[PDB]
RNA sequence: GCUACCACAUCCAAGGAAGGCAGCAGGCGCGCAAAUUACCCAAUCCUAAUUCAGGGAGGUAGUGACAAUAAAUAACGAUACAGGGCCCAUUCGGGUCUUGUAAUUGGAAUGAGUACAAUGUAAAUACCUUAACGAGGAACAAUUGGAGGGCAAGUCUGGUGCCAGC
RNA sequence: AUCUGGUUGAUCCUGCCAGUAGUCAUAUGCUUGUCUCAAAGAUUAAGCCAUGCAUGUCUAAGUAUAAGCAAUUUAUACAGUGAAACUGCGAAUGGCUCAUUAAAUCAGUUAUCGUUUAUUUGAUAGUUCCUUUACUACAUGGUAUAACUG
């Protein structure tokens, strides 16, 4: 997440991937991508790796709560404003969230004398007085050793999430194609990873800005299941 | 590793804590020179119970032997040069009673008033630590100088101080500045 | 207004590295701690030399104003100069150029997989060329 | 361990070369060469602490490279070389040479001597043995072995050395009254003369030697190195010429000397 | 450095193949109990075929109320009203004092902090030096423990015994 | 070179339990403005360990036909620089911990006429074709492999 709307998410990606010891995984994938799937050689880990639209609003509502670690940029030429910034930081930890990490991307706009840089720093650390007595550290990713152990706890961690979020299971998409069963109703295959606890064929499923909708079958490709007729009253005013 | 580096204590508190008729007397010495605690007294007692130590046993092997006579003519030559001993009790018997103030009159929070430049045993205190005196040429702040006899006479104000030199403060510079520049407005 | 007077103590001659070697000591009242400029050309004139062959360092100011004490010296060539004083104090005085490496990190990191290569190496790439190629 | 050691650490470094305490963490290890370990002195102890000329290590590795420093005619570059007990360091680009001899409070003192001193060495004798094909030779205290001597010459004798093309020129008994310089212990760099020599079999034996203010002291016998005869040394003495003065004596020596 | 068994534990296309932090930084363990995955070979010294390359040995900073040294948090006046006070004392006040206090009044000094420069240093950070800035200080505000006895310090008012072994 | 409270109605004793100071002696509680100097995963578990580093090295002077570069030029054997690899040397020093170990270690002290030793420093080698110069080179004998191409 971007605390101020000037900034380079892309690159501040490649302010994380340079300290990553392959070469040839940042020049291929720059034209027009938000989703990024990337395993680390190093500490043998494989990454979901998202970036939102700071044009819409409510993207950046869901997409906080499906992961579990949330990277915090901030800014060394400003501070935060509170009606667009300091309220969805108000926003994220209300509806309640999992662990994080604020950062800082660049810091090459004070003057190249070393104590300026210093206090600057200081400064940033106004909104994890108040708001947060569980987090101290905010990492220069200018620097090459500060820029590594946030490689280090993201790949070898994972905290205490959400409560209801979990315990209910949620995948997320990476194929999505329609085929034909009828022209009434056809039907959508949906290629992701489980997490939660599972989806199974005795009831129902949402997705916001589209609704519910009735599954069929379950298969895990490398255990065919398919929905039995234990429906309940998919309806609006049950009978 | 490395070697390392020696240090030591400097002072040493008393036996038996509240009895009144040592509390009085350490409280006039605290005001009559203006020390700031009592381990600023302390401080002194040690330096001096070592001396007397020192003396303590030179004074048990014979006259004319040579130990006697090396580190018996240097401890005298050592109180008489900053000014402790009197010229004519060098003896290594009047040594042994010497009191706590006859260092306590040689510092420089003493040896400033006596000499006629603060008004009060407070205001040497208070002039020293602002960098106003220099004995010779060099500013020192430290109100424990311990000045050796022969620069008893070398004391004065600095080439820096306002009061016995160049530039006023920045009181009277910002009062200038609030009243001559204020004439026409 | 201020005397800038400059000793020049304990010297030495030393033919073994062809230079003079003495201790610097200022005079400066009424001034702060005068730069490291005006110290090498003044002391040029004093011994006839080039402003390139004097170098100094280590100055440390007494306290309380006033002075300032320290070590220069100074060769009766400029050849000599390059050929024997270290190599940062020459990048100091303009005079040699600063050479740019990775950092201590890299560089270690570097040789450590270029122990992993016996050769060359080019066979090693037409053979991923091979078997990678599909 | 399982080798030889490399390092000396800096507390344990001889104490009589004066190395302060703070300035590093290991002292110079010298290289094993004629003398022995603690009773010599590196080239790098004498020109940059004692005659000051280099600052670092560095500026000394750019004096020995240019092939200035000899030591007995002889050009050295090993950075601890290990000169010792009468060795002769002659210079070029100053035209100084030097001699190693011992200061009075148990030093190695700074000695320049001529330009005709330079040409020669004693040294002492430390075994007379018969080599292989039936020649004899002899040893002295710096490793130089010698063959074709007189045969006269007995152990603990001295011997005087042509530097330039190694050979002997004459030499000098053992016996009672003699100029004798002391190399080893307590006493150490005091000059006297023999008043007798006991001897203990299976054992050490001690001498007695009297000063020239006739005060009087013992050693072993391996501390003892014959100069000269009396009143005539062979080689350009030090200041004080190994005569001990008591603490008492050089307080006011010094004081009446403040005149300056 | 390698090889065996013992205790361990890592990757695997299941055919196999690899391993020893009581070196330096850092781990999720334990317990009352102990710092940064930072910068460099400039010094100290060691090694090599060697002046040049290498060195978590070693040096420099970050974190550090383990211990030890030096010592800011106020100093000077005026009147005022008191007393004591030495004396002019006639008796006044004639002098010398000392305080006491008067949200009675005045002006001078200065570094904690900030910060052009220079100096420091391998490069920097800090300490020494120094332009401009920086106080009535009521706010630029010292704290821990006690006030029968041992053992310095209260005959003071308030609880229905709010908030009693002490 | 020092002592004070507590057994009885009252007093003298034996006698112990409080008190009182120190600690380069570790934790812990509340506070905390300045300069100099600085220990710091020992105790319990010599328990277990993700990732990166800590040991390599070339001079005028052992081996260069790089299909390297520089080209620059007196040089038809080669000669400037110089990757890879063979040969030589080092890796047995340093750094860390304190588990074992009670005549063992270790200290001050002897002995080697009882032994091995890279290196460094100083000496040291006409005799060795069957021969005293008779076949069979001393103006100089023989294969094998590395990097590299495929």
């Amino acid at each position: 997440v971007p605390l101020v709307n000037d900034l380079d998410p892309l690159d501040i990606l490649y302010k994380l991937l340079k300290c990553a010891d392959d070469e040839g995984i940042m020049v291929q994938e720059v034209d027009s991508k938000r989703i990024f799937n990337v395993h680390i050689k190093k500490f043998k880990s494989n990454l979901k790796i998202i970036i939102p639209d700071m044009t819409n609003f409510l993207n950046i509502l869901d997409c906080a709560k499906v992961a579990d670690f949330v990277v915090f940029g901030l800014s060394g030429v400003q501070e935060v404003d509170e009606e667009f910034g300091e309220q969805i930081i108000r926003a994220l930890e209300l509806q309640g969230i999992a662990s994080y990490i604020g950062v800082i991307s660049n810091l090459s706009a004070v003057h190249e004398k070393e104590k300026f840089q210093l206090d600057v720093k200081q400064s940033l650390e106004s909104y994890f007085k108040h708001f947060f007595p569980s987090e101290e550290r905010v990492y220069n990713l200018e620097k090459n050793s500060d820029a590594l152990n946030v490689l280090r706890t993201l790949c070898q961690r994972l905290p205490r999430s959400i409560n209801w979020r979990d315990n209910r299971g949620y995948v997320v998409a990476d194929f999505v194609d329609f085929v034909e069963t009828s022209p009434d109703s056809g039907d959508l295959v949906i290629e992701g990873t489980v997490r939660g606890i599972g989806f199974n064929a005795n009831r129902l499923v949402h997705i916001p800005d589209f609704g519910d909708f009735q599954l069929n079958k379950i298969e895990k490709i490398s255990t065919v299941f398919e929905s039995n007729m234990n429906r309940d009253t998919l309806d609006e005013y049950a009978p | 590793p490395r070697a390392p580096r020696t240090y030591s204590k400097t002072y040493s508190t008393p036996k038996r804590p509240y009895e009144s008729s040592r509390l009085d007397a350490e409280l006039k010495l605290a005001g009559e020179f203006g020390l700031k605690n009592k381990k600023e007294i302390y401080r002194i007692s040690f330096q001096l119970s070592k001396i007397r130590r020192a003396a303590r046993d030179l004074l048990t092997r014979d006259e004319k032997d040579p130990k006697r006579l090396f580190e018996g003519n240097a401890l005298i030559r050592r109180l008489v040069r900053v000014g402790v001993l009197s010229e004519d009790k060098k003896k290594l018997d009047y040594v042994l009673a010497l009191k706590v103030e006859d260092f306590l009159e040689r510092r420089l929070q003493t040896q400033v008033y006596k000499l006629g430049l603060a008004k009060s045993v407070h205001h040497a205190r208070v002039l020293i630590t602002q960098r106003h005196i220099a004995v010779g040429k060099q500013i020192v702040n430290i109100p424990s100088f311990m000045v050796r006899l022969d620069s008893e006479k070398h004391i004065d104000f600095a080439p820096t101080s306002p009061f016995g030199g160049a530039r006023p403060g920045r009181v009277a510079r910002r009062n200038a500045a609030r009243k001559a520049e204020a004439s026409g407005e | 207004s201020d005397a800038v007077t400059i000793r020049t103590r304990k010297v030495i001659s030393n033919p073994l590295l062809a230079r003079k070697q003495f201790v610097v000591d200022v005079l400066h009242p009424n001034r702060a701690n005068v730069s490291k400029d005006e110290l090498r050309e003044k002391l040029a004139e004093v011994y006839k030399a080039e402003k390139d062959a004097v170098s100094v360092f280590g100055f440390r100011t007494q306290f309380g104003g006033g002075k300032s004490v320290g070590f220069g010296l100074v060769y009766n060539s400029v050849a000599e100069a390059k050929k024997f004083e270290p190599t940062y104090r020459l990048v100091r005085y303009g005079l040699a150029e600063k050479v740019e490496k990775a950092s201590r990190q890299q560089r270690k990191q570097k040789k450590n997989r270029d122990k992993k290569i016996f050769g060359t190496g080019k066979r090693l790439a037409k053979k991923v060329a091979r078997r990678n190629a599909d | 361990a399982r080798g030889p050691k490399k390092h000396l650490k800096r507390l344990a470094a001889p104490h009589h070369w004066l190395l302060d305490k703070l300035s590093g963490c290991y002292a110079p290890r010298p290289s094993a060469g004629p003398h022995k370990l603690r009773e010599s002195l590196p080239l790098i102890v004498f020109l940059r602490n004692r005659l000051k000329y280099a600052l670092n290590g560095r500026e000394v590795k750019a004096i020995l490279m240019q092939r200035h420093v000899k030591v007995d005619g002889k050009v050295r570059t090993d950075t601890t070389y290990p000169a010792g007990f009468m060795d002769v360091i002659t210079l070029d680009a100053t035209n100084e040479n030097f001699r190693l001899v011992y200061d009075v409070k148990g030093r190695f003192a700074v000695h320049r001597i001529t330009d005709e001193e330079a040409s020669y060495k004693l040294g002492k004798v430390k075994k007379v043995q018969l080599g292989k094909k039936g020649v004899p030779y002899v040893v002295t205290h710096d490793g130089r072995t010698i063959r074709y001597p007189d045969p006269n010459i007995k152990v603990n004798d001295t011997v005087k050395i042509d530097l330039a093309s190694g050979k002997i020129t004459d030499f000098i008994k053992f016996d009672a009254g003699k100029l004798v310089y002391v190399t080893g212990g307590r006493n150490l760099g005091r000059i006297g003369t023999i008043v007798h020599k006991e001897r203990h079999d299976g054992g050490f034996d001690l001498v007695h030697i009297k000063d020239s203010l006739d005060n009087t002291f013992v050693t072993r016998l391996n501390n003892v190195f014959v100069i000269g005869e009396q009143g005539k040394p062979y080689i350009s003495l030090p200041k004080g010429k190994g005569i001990k003065l008591s603490i008492a004596e050089e307080r006011d020596r010094r004081r009446a000397q403040q005149g300056l």
